[PDB]
């Protein structure tokens, strides 16, 4: 959840907001080790419930999200239903565990390609066009993340937009991402330069991947 | 002496506007069929399966014309080559269907088949079903027959399935056409066409448009 003023500005300037619980357990092995554990349900529940209680009156918030990259655990299903029960006014989405689980109203993959399948075991990323028409699938598809804009990037962006416009159930996505996470450091003369992972003696680190 | 007056055009022509040569005549076989007074007038074969296709029930509905008699029976027998695999015998008289009773002139036979050999374009397994109309003590009145392929065609969850597996149709539309005989078909040409189709990896044909 963001700084409270963010929602007020989005209400007033006009932007649709996906408000997202502060839950990410990416580093766990496997990713849902905590989120499938009933011992972590209380802690997870507070990150979802207290977000809803705070932000539910904002018109800019149109979709609730259960967090990011925490696999798919039984705790997600429980909290999905909790939101559906207390706030029927907003769809709930969640990407973890293959982007189309029972804890999401919207197929919301990250970095699924337009035409090319990436058939990873258990959590494949289908071509977005193909994904829509998988047997039994009826939901809209909106990428929670696509077109990773790292450095000299955004090649193939037009291919996404051509597809979004042609397919009714392809309703767009959220680019990753808005602003480089570089930090300012100073040289011996006090001149500022843009720093990234590893520049603060921080180790281990993932270098320029924050930008 | 038979006399047949064939009209090139009729009100039927309004429903026969296929994109093809418009021809006319007695262009398929003519034949004479002798049936007894007490006769098999119709029969339907159905095959139903369990979830893994390791068991089947062949259901054969048989209809008769002629005078109804208690001594009448139908036997449906099912053959794999020269081996009889199953058989059923019953007198006429279907189950009750409404307030006025059932079909006295019909009977349904049900044969169990364990581990049926399944029909597909990949392996065209066939059984022979013989439908015998006869008396209780075994005097044959008449027999009809057909080739039986054990297969289930269904649409589930948006997929067309044959025997529980999703088909990939490698098909072609095929008109009945010979450059010398027009729309008259012969066995040699039919067989030539089927061999060429299968040799070129086709598994399906659409009877365009009749
Ligand atoms: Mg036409
Ligand atoms: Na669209
Ligand atoms: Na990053």
């Amino acid at each position: 959840p963001n700084h409270p003023l963010w929602y007020t500005l989005c209400d007033r300037y006009g932007l649709y907001v996906v408000d997202e619980a502060n839950i990410e357990t990416h580093g766990m092995v496997p990713m849902n080790r905590l989120t499938d554990d009933p011992r972590w349900l209380p802690a997870m529940s507070e990150r979802v419930t207290r977000m809803v209680q705070r932000d539910r009156n904002h018109p800019s918030v149109i979709i609730w999200s259960l967090g990011n990259e925490s696999g798919h655990g039984a705790n997600h299903d429980a909290l999905y239903r909790w939101i559906k029960s207390v706030d029927p006014s907003r769809p709930v989405q969640y990407e973890g565990g293959g982007a189309d689980t029972t804890a999401t109203d919207i197929i919301c993959p990250m970095y699924a390609r337009v035409d090319e399948d990436q058939p990873f075991p258990a959590v494949p990323k289908w071509s977005i066009k193909k994904w829509l028409s998988l047997p039994g699938e009826t939901r809209p598809l909106i990428l929670c993340e696509y077109a990773h804009a790292m450095g000299n990037s955004l090649g193939g962006f037009a291919k996404y937009w051509q597809a979004f416009r042609q397919y009714p159930r392809l309703q767009g996505g959220f680019v990753w991402d808005w602003v480089d996470q570089s930090l300012i450091k100073y040289d011996e003369n006090g001149n500022p330069w843009s720093a990234y992972g590893g520049d603060f003696g921080d180790t281990p680190n993932d270098r320029q991947f924050c930008m | 002496r038979l006399a047949v007056m064939v009209l090139r055009w009729s009100d039927g022509s309004y429903l026969e506007d296929q994109d093809m040569w418009r021809m006319s005549g007695i262009f398929r076989d003519v034949s004479l069929l002798h049936k007894p007074t007490t006769q098999i007038s119709d029969f339907h074969v159905a095959t139903r399966f369990n979830d893994d296709f390791s068991r089947a029930v062949l259901e054969a509905e048989v209809q008769m014309c002629g005078e109804l008699r208690d001594y009448l029976r139908v036997t449906v027998s099912l053959w794999q080559g020269e081996t009889q695999v199953a058989s059923g015998t019953a007198p006429f008289g279907g189950e009750i269907i409404d307030e006025r009773g059932g079909y006295a002139d019909r009977v349904t036979l049900r044969l169990n088949v364990e581990n049926p050999k399944l029909w597909s374009a990949e392996i065209p397994n066939l059984y022979r079903a013989v439908v015998e109309l006869h008396t209780a003590d075994g005097t044959l009145i008449e027999a009809e027959a057909c080739d039986v392929g054990f297969r289930e065609v269904r649409i589930e969850n948006g997929l067309l399935l044959l025997n529980g597996k999703p088909l990939l149709i490698r098909g072609v539309n095929r008109h009945e056409h010979h450059p010398l005989h027009g729309q008259v078909m012969d066995e040699q040409t039919m067989v030539q066409d089927i061999l060429l189709m299968k040799q070129n990896n086709f598994n399906a044909v659409r009877c365009s448009h009749y």
